[PDB]
């Protein structure tokens, strides 16, 4: 029965690991959106017919 | 805990998705009211400035 | 999004599962009624000595 108590100790650590990964995933989604937008900006600026004040 | 009486993640996630849809509706309604994609300087700064100067 | 996640995490840490307490509560009420009847049965020991004299 001591071992069953220890399993009770293990489950919380597994749950904490889940939580940390969720936070990381949220930040990652935001970062991927920002990277898409940055690609759009760089692509738009790669144009050689552009004015000096839009670059 | 799947039986917790103090919290539930399903409600929070449903709230987040509902708010996302509401923001998208705000954007589309703006597009309809003004009649154009880039109305203010928040939509796209570069193109907005270009159109003003042009 | 972050505040929602933190609230859900804290709840994950310190929330109970009431379904288990219901079963345990029923078992404990039965067990306490039984322990009372058992104690009452054990109490009446030594009551037979009077018949000897």
């Amino acid at each position: 029965s001591a071992t069953a108590a220890s399993m009770n100790a293990v489950k919380d650590s597994l749950q904490r690991g889940q939580s940390t990964i969720d936070v990381a995933l949220a930040a990652g989604d935001t970062i991927t959106d920002l990277l898409g937008k940055m690609k759009e900006k760089a692509l738009a600026a790669s144009d050689t017919s552009l004015n000096t004040a839009s670059f | 805990a799947l039986n917790s009486i103090n919290t539930n993640a399903g409600a929070m996630i449903a709230l987040q998705n509902l708010n996302g849809t509401n923001s998208e509706l705000t954007t589309v309604q703006q597009r309809i009211n003004t009649g154009k994609k880039i109305a203010s300087a928040k939509d796209n700064g570069a193109i907005w400035a270009t159109a003003k100067n042009q | 999004k972050l505040q929602d996640s933190l609230d859900a995490g804290v709840g994950n840490l310190v929330d109970a599962d009431l379904a288990k307490e219901s079963a345990k509560l029923q078992s404990l009420q039965t067990k306490q009624q039984l322990g009372v009847q058992a104690l009452s049965i054990a109490n009446q020991s030594s009551s037979s000595i009077l018949s000897l004299f």
